[PDB]
């Protein structure tokens, strides 16, 4: 095949240039199991890929649904010995906690011990998230960025 | 139990169009026929992290005239917050220990929201938060327009000043879309519009909203003209170019207003309003604040009393 | 006439046991069975000199479920020591004109000894004077001890920081002194140990206790944890080296811990407590502070009322 | 194997837990070109040996040394055509260049625009740092930030 | 062409025995032999970013006895880098399109170093760079020990104040280094001891040291005694317990010294040395001082001027 496990997660279609970020903020490095990772692999689709395996884990229920942001093309296969035994793509959930940053300075988010916790909204051009402390909303455009 | 019975009264976004009612026919009943004991032997805890004039004097009177004691600050300088570096976490933690109810008006946004996580069951009633809400200002407003227009459905409302950082107009445009047939004109500089999700909000609940460049091109029709004063300490400094007032309105002005059409004003007023609007009828900012007595009267005996038989 | 009725509580030093066990009865009783009223008819002044978010607003709150009213100041800047140059000597001889018991927080070490000498009448309560004396803090915290242990004798206690500047620390420690076989263990930096005279004290008492290096090596054998905060605004600037805090504690040191061990703090808590340990069954900071409300109504009803019925 | 390249680059032996480490670094994620990372794979000597295999690629003597500070264990393949050309050990450096930051927070190092330099030099346990410009070592231990 | 000619001076760790000799050489022809006109026709930059009166006006004598003319600033706040934000490179850059020379003393650790890299052909000569080096400091010390122990070989050199922030000790430790039989005492309070990588090199170059905690353990052996002022400024909170002299000297503990055992001090001494010294025949930090003047002259000559002196 290109990399078969017996029991692990495999995480195919990741946007070029996103397949180390993931690898970072997931936390899929902090293991001792098995990884795999193959970057800037060829999509027929639009043109690049980037797909980590993992062996003896699998992706946490957040963890899926941060991929939605990130990697909304994304497909994570479960796989039992050897065999793909279930096949998700993600969905964007309704909140996201403790992992993104209010664009708002005067949120108290920052100042104070809280975990972030925003309110997602699938527009038309962007997904809007919604800070649930300071009620202001923003393009998850803004939000995500460096 | 009353809707309202121990409820946090947080963001306007969190109360429903009965909700509000209850407020107005309850501020409506305090105001004819006044309890000076309903909140007999009940300590409130005003803690007022950002200056007020109205807001604290409003609510501590109206404390005072249904019985409840207060405890607080004005003060933020001298709470060991203030000075042994206390997180508002720790401040709500033990100040909901000692109170049963606390107001609060603080400097950020969402500031009141994190007290509702700290406080348990103690109620916390939102005095203003950064430029984000103003709810008890937003009740006084209602209770004002319904008073002197009679209805809160097909008014034609008019917002001027700074749309962006008044957390006050943010408050009062979520609870008029609560009603029908409301119309709204906005008049703010550019850099002070009205934030977007309040806009995609009147969109999604297909309400009628223009921009206006002049006061004046909506004089003859607007039944409330809602003016604000320039957020200057929230401004940044890109924004300095904004400090003064853009539009200021003056006695002349109310020539073609409709006999019925009232100036409001959260207050406090820097030059948007000349004095001379003041010796006019449509001057009715001071009875609006007066007004701030019933409605935070009301709010205060709706989540401190399970049943309310007035 | 009850012991405590008009006595000036200044330091832990001037009250017996008895005079403290009059405290925790009377706490327990006015906990359980209310009383609205015992104060009804007086005037407390709640003078601070120095910031505070709980002393002030739980000795204030306190002041109304008894019936009392309440003036005073939180901020000495607008008195007319404060600006006219006036001194504490005069401030104190005529508030004590005006009302029935003071209730006074001061920067300087012995501020409420010196007050007694120009009240008269009026009963001094100390709020805390420097880094001398804290009573009322000692008596709600006896209060929490004895509420979770059920006893005041024969405990392990462990005091951790600032011992030196920790008025707080100096009231405990003669506080459970008065009581038989109680075992200490202080940790502090060196600069901030415990001051010599308490000390002398409990060598003089025959007391035991013990100097560490770790907290660890005293968890599992305290009943109680006693963390206190680096006084940073009584440092002498030699001592900024002492700024951070040099024992912190985390949910991961309680793994050893006693099941009965409970943890105390006078608060606030600046990095010396983590709030991992917040959720533990041993984080009892916040029902300390709580039972300051009963402590300190308790106190204010023995100096005040003759005999108390109850 | 892992995944054989053509040409380019394989990094045979990084240390577990520092293939991701110098991935990071040394940038040598940061192409349109075919990486391939395996963590935590064994082989006798050393029980979970990282491999980073970049094709189309070939690092220099400068590049391959700096390697030196986070593995001094591994191994460059250069590979020219399938099979495996040159082959070079990593060996301590003169200097480091532009890869780290001055602990020293009063070095001009941090104000202005030049790039970070140090000189590398051997001690008895760790490698010692000597920043260019405040004249001060520390431990490779320190510079790299925490 | 002479060794030193066009050279940066930024580090003693840069010059070797040779160029040290050739500077003290050339300072004694001077010295002896003045030359007027030596550098006619010069301009030379002097800037200072911090504090100064021996290095800047000795520097600036030096300049004027040589011939050459100054042009520069004692402070940083009127030039562009003070009040427009240009960084230090832009501003070596520019600077060094107008002088033939840049002398400099700057805050941060490595300015020198770093304007070497913006000057071109234009030589930097380093004032101070924060707390790392203080060359044309050695060399006036340098040129004064020779002066009055008739060498730089086989000397008991004593260094007492502050080693970790002097500039000075940094770089005079380094120049004996470089030759042989030296021995050195080292006494500092524990928060301002020698830098590590300065005893490394000793210990690599096999030369010995010792820590001593008082300065008669050492009095008795002594051929120099270089005394230093705490870095005041240049210390942090933490250190701050540390600000006054630990080690004085008075003209009392000069009892037990050596006959040829000189007192010196690179200025300016607060407390660290007593008035009463500026006595005794072991004094010798004003004749250290005026030395400045032959080793910077004999400097910039050499730097200057391709051609040995006379
Ligand atoms: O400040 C204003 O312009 C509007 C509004 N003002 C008020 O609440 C009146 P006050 O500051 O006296 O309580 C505010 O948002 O705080
Ligand atoms: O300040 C502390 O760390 C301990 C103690 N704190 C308290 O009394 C609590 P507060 O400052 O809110 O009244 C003090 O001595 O004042
Ligand atoms: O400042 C001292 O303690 C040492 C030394 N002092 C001298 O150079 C003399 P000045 O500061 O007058 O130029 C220095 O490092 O600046
Ligand atoms: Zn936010
Ligand atoms: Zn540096």
């Amino acid at each position: 095949g290109v990399e078969a496990i017996k029991r692990g997660t495999v995480i195919d279609h990741i946007p070029a240039q996103i397949g180390f970020k993931l690898l970072s903020l997931f936390k899929l490095t902090e293991t001792d199991q098995r990884i795999t990772i193959g970057l800037n692999l060829p999509s027929g689709e639009m043109g690049r890929k980037d797909l980590i395996k993992i062996e003896n884990t699998f992706l946490s229920e957040d963890q899926v649904d941060q991929l939605a942001l990130y990697a909304p093309q994304a497909t994570v296969n479960r796989i039992d010995n050897y065999e793909v035994v279930g096949k998700s793509r993600p969905s964007l959930p309704e909140r996201i906690d403790n992992v993104l940053v209010c664009p708002n300075s005067n949120c108290i988010s920052h100042a104070e011990p809280v975990s972030s916790s925003f309110a997602v909204r699938k527009r038309a051009n962007d997904i809007a998230l919604k800070c649930k402390y300071c009620e202001k909303e923003f393009s998850h455009n803004v939000v995500l960025a460096n | 139990a009353n809707p309202l019975y121990q409820k946090h009264i947080i963001s306007i976004n969190d109360l429903s169009r009965d909700d509000l009612n209850l407020v107005l026919a309850t501020a409506a009943k305090l105001k004819a026929n006044p309890q000076p004991e309903l909140l007999k032997h009940k300590v409130i805890a005003s803690c007022f992290f950002e200056a007020s004039t109205r807001t604290r004097l409003s609510f501590q009177t109206s404390m005072h005239r249904l019985g409840a004691s207060v405890v607080g600050f004005s003060d933020s300088a001298n709470t060991s917050l203030g000075k042994k570096g206390e997180t508002l976490a720790d401040t709500i933690s033990v100040i909901s220990t000692y109170v049963d109810a606390i107001v609060m008006r603080h400097p950020q946004e969402g500031a009141a929201r994190l007290a509702t996580e700290f406080s348990g069951n103690v109620p916390v009633l939102n005095a203003g938060d950064g430029s984000n809400q103003h709810p008890t200002q937003t009740l006084l407003d209602l209770f004002t327009i319904q008073q002197t227009e009679g209805r809160l459905d097909n008014l034609h409302v008019a917002m001027v000043g700074d749309l962006k950082y008044g957390r006050t107009v943010h408050s009062l445009t979520q609870a008029l879309a609560k009603f029908d047939g409301n119309r709204f004109y906005f008049i703010a500089p550019d850099a002070l519009a009205m934030p977007e999700y309040i806009l995609d909000m009147l969109d999604e609940k297909g309400i009628a909203w223009s921009l206006h460049s002049s006061i004046e091109e909506v004089m003859a029709e607007v039944d409330i003209l809602y003016m604000t004063r320039v957020q200057k300490e929230r401004l940044d400094p890109s924004e300095y170019a904004n400090v003064k007032a853009q539009f200021v309105l003056r006695a002349s002005d109310l020539h073609n207003a409709k006999a019925n059409m009232k100036v409001l004003h959260p207050l406090p007023r820097v030059d948007e309003i000349a004095t001379d609007v003041d010796k006019t009828p449509h001057a009715w900012y001071f009875q609006q604040a007066g007004n701030g007595i019933f409605a935070r009267q009301a709010l205060l005996a709706l989540v401190l009393n399970r049943d309310l038989v007035l």
